């Protein structure tokens, strides 16, 4: 009749299922779910676009460091994977392959021009490289102004693991910036976005840390 | 008397004022022997190095709780430690592994007794560092649990996955399979307590370049 | 929950009560590297001992 439903097939559908046969983790992800009598599963949209995407959500900038320059002196700068913010949503992934943006903010309350470069590998590549920055992709930035400027791929390294801090293959990069214009307190606030990342590989959900 | 070269694999040899070479009478240079001495395949020599191997077994017994670790294996150093194991020979002298793997589990179970141990595979890269990781989630991982009842072997296999194109042979550069206690076992007395678990190996996608001096190590990647 | 055997080179191995195997989502098996990284062609390691 209409109520009641019986096997002894269908088992599987009705939710027994032997975990110690998994087939591939991949092959779970096409396993119909569970359902009773009544339950509708339906799956409705009620954005057009999604922001469980890889694509759109780490579109959202997310910002690491903010410090003041007062000398012409080019600044180190190193940029770690995102914590504490949606970017650490990125945390499950080792390896990552993308071009990524590079929102920086200028403050300046004399006025300063200041220049911004971006280098996958560090301050040494077996030499000083650092001599002169104009040469490696500069890109020079307006007195209270800000830019877009994003950083194409070029590293030794096809992957890079997100987890570690190592400063050769572990970090996104290494940023570099001098101001010019004689001036002191000038301020930057510096942005980093993905732009269609290539994730791959997982990992198991990171422990928050309270001692660090 | 002209330039004749000549190459095999890496050598070559280039020779001036050459002369042309000799044969004994009615040669017949056919590799094989028909009739056959040997039942074997001709193919296996070179194949030989894939031949799978027991691994680095444990013993898992009740007294570890869950979370505990039963036995470690560091996955590309672990197929030649010794000069025993048959894919030894012709790794001391390639530098490096595109090699992909295959890990088989073993395990036995008196009937009688539950738990399961867990089967992950951790690269080196994210090998570097337990303490960031929550154990509840370790199935994202590419694995296998094991029942202690009803399951008598875990067949996983696993693709070449690591930051650089090519991986160091001396290193532990692939990282390795390690194998958690899921959850404590139970025993009824009287019962063996030892559970012994020994992962059975193999090795699949052969790869070898980039040649050295027999005993010395060399850097690539870094 | 099946016999499977499995056999490379001279070596096999004959289980009971198998479980079926795992693979990493999107897995690619192929052995050769495109792009190369190396210039060599892979038949060098087997072929080497002819040097």
């Amino acid at each position: 009749n209409v109520e009641a439903a019986q096997g002894e097939e269908l088992a599987t559908e009705v939710g027994l299922r032997a975990t110690e046969n998994d087939g591939s983790l991949s092959e779970q992800l096409n396993m119909s779910q569970p359902m009773f009598l009544n339950f509708k599963k339906h799956k409705v949209n009620i954005y057009a676009a999604t922001h469980t995407k890889v694509d759109h959500i780490f579109g959202r900038a997310w910002a690491v460091g903010v410090f003041n320059t007062e000398t012409a002196a080019i600044q180190k700068f190193d940029l770690h994977f995102p914590t504490s913010t949606h970017g650490a949503l990125s945390r499950f992934f080792c390896h990552w392959t993308g071009e990524l943006n590079i929102h920086i903010l200028n403050v300046s309350t004399t006025n300063a021009f200041l220049k911004v470069a971006h280098t996958w590998f560090g301050t040494d590549s077996g030499i000083a490289r650092t001599a002169t920055l104009e040469s490696n992709g500069t890109m020079i930035i307006p007195p209270n102004e800000q830019m877009t400027l994003c950083v194409p791929y070029y590293s030794e390294v096809p992957l890079r693991c997100v987890k570690g801090s190592d400063r050769n293959s572990a970090g996104l990069g290494s940023l570099f910036t001098q101001a010019v214009g004689r001036t002191i307190s000038n301020r930057v606030q510096i942005f980093v976005s993905f732009r269609c990342p290539n994730f791959f590989f997982p990992l198991p959900a990171p422990r928050e840390a309270t001692s660090a | 008397d002209r330039v004749a070269a000549s190459t095999t694999t890496n050598a070559g040899n280039l020779v001036q004022a050459s002369v042309a070479p000799t044969m004994p009478v009615k040669p017949d240079f056919k590799n094989t022997d028909d009739f056959l001495s040997m039942s074997y395949r001709s193919t296996t020599a070179p194949t030989n190095p894939t031949k799978m191997v027991h691994l680095a077994h444990g013993t898992w017994t009740t007294n570890q709780h869950r979370q505990a670790l039963v036995a470690s294996i560091t996955l590309l150093q672990a197929f030649w430690p010794n000069q025993d194991f048959p894919a030894w020979g012709q790794s001391r002298y390639f530098a490096a592994v595109r090699c992909g793997f295959h890990i088989q589990v073993q395990l036995n179970v008196n009937i009688g007794s539950a738990g399961c141990l867990i089967a992950a595979y951790m690269p080196k890269t994210a090998h570097d560092h337990m303490n960031t990781y929550t154990f509840g989630s370790y199935t994202n991982l590419p694995h296998v649990l094991m029942n202690a009842a009803t399951t008598s072997q875990a067949d996983l296999y696993i693709p070449y996955v690591f930051n650089h194109n090519y991986a160091r042979t001396d290193s532990d550069d692939l990282g390795g399979i390690y194998i958690w206690v899921w959850s404590a076992l139970t025993v009824p007395s009287g019962s063996p307590t030892t559970v012994d678990v020994t992962i059975f190996g193999s090795l699949l996608d052969l790869d070898f370049q980039c040649p050295r001096p027999p005993g010395a190590d060399t850097v690539i990647y870094t």
